C-alpha cells in the first residue's frame, strides 16, 4: 500500500520535475537571449554616448 | 520518598511506581454487581467486585463504568476503584506516596476540584497533582513539539505544543473513542444475525474490536474488494464455541473515527480535527507542527491508522510539508510512561500540591495555581 | 587597543572591530517575550529572547523593537540588545574596548545622553563616542564632499557636505523609511486576500519586500502595463506552503518613498526633498552637490532606485548640470564601514570621550563638546 | 423608482427599501442542508433552506454561514440567499430597482468584483453601488464627523471621518466579532459540565450570549465578586428544558473584545485600537474625534459596554479632552438606516454604476470609479 503510495506520488514528482526542468532550459535561453539584449543595448549606448560627447564639444 | 502515578482514562486503569518502565497494575476500571439471587447458604458473597475480578464474574453481574466521556459520573465506583488500586493491586499506604492523576483537556472543573478533595480527605495522600494526558504524551515520545493525538476509551483530543510551550486555543476535544466504536461494532453486527445486548457481551464484542478490526487505507475500493471476493472474512470463536464470521465490519467499525457521521454525530474525522487544530495555530510553527503528529491511546492501535492519517493530511495539507505521523509500538501507555517520567523529575518536586496548600486554600487549589 | 563599532539602527544591530571590513555581527533589533502558557516542566524557560534567537522562535513570541523612529524608546530593552552585543556576539568585554556609538541626525538630546551614560556606567567603557550615519556613510564612499540620502528602518535624512563642512541648516529628516514600507505592504496585500497581523507576519511580509519588490522607472504606464498583461507577477512560498502571487504590489510598496501620500503623509519625495536639501545650500557648492548623490541604508537597495531618482532629480535640476547617484553594492554597510575607518584613524584618537571626562561633566559632556 | 438596500452582514441579513425607517426584512445569513435519511415517501423534501425556515428545521440540518469573516466565501450559497431575499422575503423584481450593498473597509477587491458581476447577469438590476458601512452608520448617527466602531458578526473596524472626508490610512480592521465571542463562550461553558458541539447548539449558545452577557466595569473586582458571593448567576432554559445556571462566563465571554488574548490574539483591545486610529490622525481633528465615537453594529449592544468604553478611552486620552460614546438604541441597524438616507438622496442619483457602465467596463468598474 505505502509502496504504491510512494511510487505514484514520486512519479508524479518526476512529472512536476520535467515540467520545472523544462521552465529551467526555458529561463536559461531568456538568460542568453537577454545577455545578448544587453550587449546590443550597451553598444547602442556607448555608441550614443560617443556621438554625444563629440557633438557637444562641436556645440 | 517515591511517587506514585496513577493514569485513571475511562476504560483501563494503569498504577504504578514513578521511575518504572512500564505501569506494575492495568485492569478494567469497571465495579460489577450481581442480579441474580444467590442460593448457597454460605458462600460469602462479595457486594460488588471491581477491576479484572468483576471480568471473571461476568456472567453474573452488570458492569458499570464510573468514567464516561472522561467524566467521573459516579464517586461512590471512582472510590472504590482507587481503593482497589492502592490497597490490592499495587499494595502500597497512600498516606505515604504523593500521586500524579491525569485528566483530559476541556472537561469541567468540578472534577478535578472532587479528584483533589478525595485524595487529600479519604486518603491523606502528602501531596497530589493532576497533569494533562497529552503533555505526558509528548514526554514519552522524547520531544518538545508536536502535535498529539490521544484517543483512548471515552475522548479523542489533539493538543499542539511547540518547544514546551501549549496552544490552549488550539486545543481540540472529539467525544468519540474506543466505547463508541464498540457500540457501533455491537450495532453492525445484527445484520449477519449476532445479538450482543449484555453489558458482558459488550465485553465480548470489544475483544472482537481489539482482534480483529484494522482501518481501511481507501474505505470505497476496500468496501468493493470485500463485495468481490471473501478473502477479508475472518473467524472469532466466542466463549462458548459458536464461531462468527465478519466480513467488511472489520474495517467498518474504525472507519467511524475518519467519517463521524457512521454514528449520527456531525463532527469531521480526526484527520480533519488535526489539520484544523494545526491551521489554528501560528503560521511560523506549523511546518514543524505538521512533522510531528504523535499518536496515542488504545484507539490509536488499529493496524493501518497511520497510513490512513497521513494519506488524508497530505491530501489536505499543502504539498510541500513533510507529514510524518509518529506511532510507537507502545504508544498505548505512552500517558503513563510520560508521567513516570515526569514524576520523576527533580525539577518537579517543587509542583507537588503539599497537604498544607490544600489545608490553606480549598479544594480549588487545583486549578487557581497548579 | 582595538575599538568597537555598534552602528544601531532601528531595524538591524550592526557590531565588529575597527579596523575590519565588514560588520562581525548582524542580528535584528529585536526583542521577544513568550505570549503562550508553558506547559512542559523542566524546559528551561527564558525570560526574553534577543536577537535572531527571538527570530527562530517567533512563532510563540511577541517581537518588540526598542527602536521607534530612530529615537531609543524603551532602555532596558536597548540594555539588553547591548548586552547581547557584547557578551554573545562579539564576546568581548566592554571594560576594554572605547565604543564608536551611532546616531542620526535632528533626534532629542536625551537619546545621547543616555546613550553615553548606559554605556560609562553599565558597561564601563573606557571611552566612548557618538557620530552621525551620513558622515560615516561618506567616509565609506571615500569622498568629502556629497549630499548622501541615507535611509535605514527608522528614519530617512539628507545631509550636504562640502570639503568636510557640514550644512546644518539644509539637513531635512524624514520619517518613512522600511518599516513604512512594511507596514503599507502588509495593508495592501489584504486587497488579494492575505492576511498578516501578528509580528511574526510582520517579518514574513518584511522578507517578501526584500525579496519581490522594485521601484518602477515610470509608475503609471508600468500600472497600465501591470493590468494589461500578467508577466509582472511572481509568487512566494510562506513558510508553511500556501504560495502567493503578487502583482502591482511588488512596485506599489516602495513606490511610496516618492509619493509619501500614499501612505497619508505631507511630504514630499525622497527626491524632491533631496533636490530641495540641495537648493539649501550656498550657489557655488551645488553642482558638485548634483554629482555626488550617495546613496546608503537598507532602504535604498530595491532594484532600479538609483535611476528612477536620477530621472527624477534630472527632471527637477537645470538642463545643464551632470546628475550623478552613486549606489555601491554594499551600501547597506556603508554606515558601518566609515565608522570602522574613522575609528581607526590616528589622528581620531584625542576625539573619544574618556572616563575621566564624563566623571568630571556628566553626561551632557556628550553633545556640549563631542 | 424605489431602491433597494440589502446590508448584508456576515450573520443577518437586513433588507428594505430605500426611504423606510427600518429594514423589512431581518433573517439570519444561513443556509441549511438536511443531514439525516429520509424515509417517509412523499414529504416533499427541499434540497436546501435558507434563512429562519433554515433555522426552524435546524434540528435536523447543518447549517453553514456563507460569509466568514465579511468576505463570501460561498457564492452559491450567497446566490440562494440572495435570491431568496429579493423573491420571498422582499418579494419584488430585482430587475425593476436599484440595489445598495454594503462592504466592510479593507477586505479583497474580488468580493466586490463578484459582488457586481453576479448583481448584474444574474439578476439584472438597472444599476448598483457598494458602500462602506462606517459612512453608512455615521450617516444614520446624523453626523459628518467622528470615529465609527462598527462591530457585527464577522469584522470590527475603526473608520475615523473628518467633515466627510475619510483617513483611509487610520483604518484599522480586526477580526474577532459576535462569532468569535460564540466560540469562545461555546468553550468556556464546558467547564461547567454543558457541552454544545452541534451548530445548532452554536445557536443555542448565540442566543444565550445575546441574553445573558454584559460587560464589566472592572473586570477584576468583579471576577472577585462573582467568586465571593452568587448573586451574579443567572439562569437559562434550553428548548428541552434543563436549564442551565452560568456565573462569571456572563463577563468572561465579552471581555474577550477588551483583551483578545483571551481567544489566543495578539492584537489590542477595541478600546486601544480606538485610541490607535485616533492618533494615527492629524493633531487638530482628533480633539473633535475623541468626542464622537459612535457605537455600531450587534456586538455593540452589550450592557455595560459604553461605560467601559468611555473608562478606557479616558484612561488613555489626554486628561482634558471630553471622550464621549455614543451608542444609540437602535444602533443594530445603524448601518442599514444610513443605507436608506444614502439611497434617498437626490444628490445620490448619478453614483450609481448603470448596466450600461458595466457592459463598457467589466466587472472591474465597481472600484475602478465607484
Ligand atoms: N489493539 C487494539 N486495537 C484496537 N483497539 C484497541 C486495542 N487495544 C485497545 N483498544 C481500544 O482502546 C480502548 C482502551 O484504550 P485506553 O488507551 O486504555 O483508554 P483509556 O486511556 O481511556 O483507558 C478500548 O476501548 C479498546 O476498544
Ligand atoms: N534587499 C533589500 N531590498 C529592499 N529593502 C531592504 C533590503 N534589505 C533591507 N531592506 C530594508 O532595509 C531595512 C533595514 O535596513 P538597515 O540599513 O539595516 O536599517 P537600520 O540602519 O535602521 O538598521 C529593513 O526594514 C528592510 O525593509
Ligand atoms: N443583544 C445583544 N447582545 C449581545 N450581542 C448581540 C446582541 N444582538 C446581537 N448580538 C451579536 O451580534 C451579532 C449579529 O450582529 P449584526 O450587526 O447583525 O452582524 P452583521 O452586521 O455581521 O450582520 C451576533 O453574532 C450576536 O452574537
Amino acid at each position: 500500500h505505502i509502496a504504491e503510495d510512494a511510487d505514484r506520488k514520486y512519479e508524479e514528482v518526476a512529472r512536476k520535475l520535467v515540467i520545472i526542468e523544462s521552465d529551467l532550459e526555458r529561463a536559461e535561453e531568456r538568460a542568453e537571449l537577454s545577455e545578448g539584449k544587453c550587449a546590443e543595448l550597451e553598444e547602442e549606448l556607448k555608441t550614443v554616448t560617443n556621438n554625444l560627447k563629440s557633438l557637444e564639444a562641436q556645440a | 520518598t517515591t511517587a506514585l502515578v496513577c493514569d485513571n482514562g475511562s476504560g483501563l486503569v494503569k498504577a504504578g511506581f514513578a521511575g518504572d518502565d512500564a505501569p506494575r497494575a492495568v485492569f478494567p476500571s469497571i465495579v460489577g454487581r450481581p442480579r441474580h439471587q444467590g442460593v448457597m447458604v454460605g458462600m460469602g458473597q462479595k457486594d460488588s467486585y471491581v477491576g479484572d475480578e468483576a471480568q471473571s464474574k461476568r456472567g453474573i453481574l452488570t458492569l458499570k463504568y464510573p468514567i464516561e466521556h472522561g467524566i467521573i459520573t459516579n464517586w461512590d465506583d471512582m472510590e472504590k476503584i482507587w481503593h482497589h488500586t492502592f490497597y490490592n493491586e499495587l499494595r502500597v499506604a497512600p498516606e505515604e506516596h504523593p500521586t500524579l492523576l491525569t485528566e483530559a483537556p476541556l472537561n469541567p472543573k468540578a472534577n478535578r476540584e472532587k479528584m483533589t478533595q478525595i485524595m487529600f480527605e479519604t486518603f491523606n495522600v502528602p501531596a497530589m497533582y493532576v497533569a494533562i494526558q497529552a503533555v505526558l504524551s509528548l514526554y514519552a515520545s522524547g520531544r518538545t513539539t508536536g502535535i498529539v493525538l490521544d484517543s483512548g476509551d471515552g475522548v479523542t483530543h489533539n493538543v499542539p505544543i511547540y518547544e514546551g510551550y501549549a496552544l490552549p486555543h488550539a486545543i481540540m476535544r472529539l467525544d468519540l473513542a474506543g466505547r463508541d466504536l464498540t457500540d457501533y461494532l455491537m450495532k453492525i453486527l445484527t445484520e449477519r444475525g449476532y445479538s450482543f445486548v449484555t453489558t458482558a457481551e459488550r465485553e465480548i464484542v470489544r475483544d472482537i474490536k481489539e482482534k480483529l478490526c484494522y482501518v481501511a487505507l481507501d474505505f470505497e475500493n476496500e468496501m468493493a474488494t470485500a463485495a468481490s471476493s471473501s478473502s477479508l472474512e475472518k473467524s472469532y470463536e466466542l466463549p462458548d464455541g459458536q464461531v462468527i464470521t465478519i466480513g467488511n465490519e472489520r474495517f467498518r467499525c474504525p472507519e467511524t473515527l475518519f467519517q463521524p457521521s457512521f454514528i449520527g454525530m456531525e463532527s469531521a474525522g480526526i484527520h480533519e480535527t488535526t489539520y484544523n487544530s494545526i491551521m489554528k495555530c501560528d503560521i511560523d510553527i506549523r511546518k514543524d507542527l505538521y512533522a510531528n503528529n504523535v499518536l496515542s491511546g488504545g484507539t490509536t492501535m488499529y493496524p493501518g491508522i497511520a497510513d490512513r492519517m497521513q494519506k488524508e493530511i497530505t491530501a489536505l495539507a499543502p504539498s510541500t510539508m513533510k507529514i510524518k505521523i509518529i506511532a510507537p509500538p507502545e504508544r498505548k501507555y505512552s500517558v503513563w510512561i510520560g508521567g513516570s517520567i515526569l514524576a520523576s523529575l527533580s525539577t518537579f518536586q517543587q509542583m507537588w500540591i503539599s497537604k498544607q496548600e490544600y489545608d490553606e486554600a480549598g479544594p480549588s487549589i487545583v486549578h487557581r495555581k497548579c
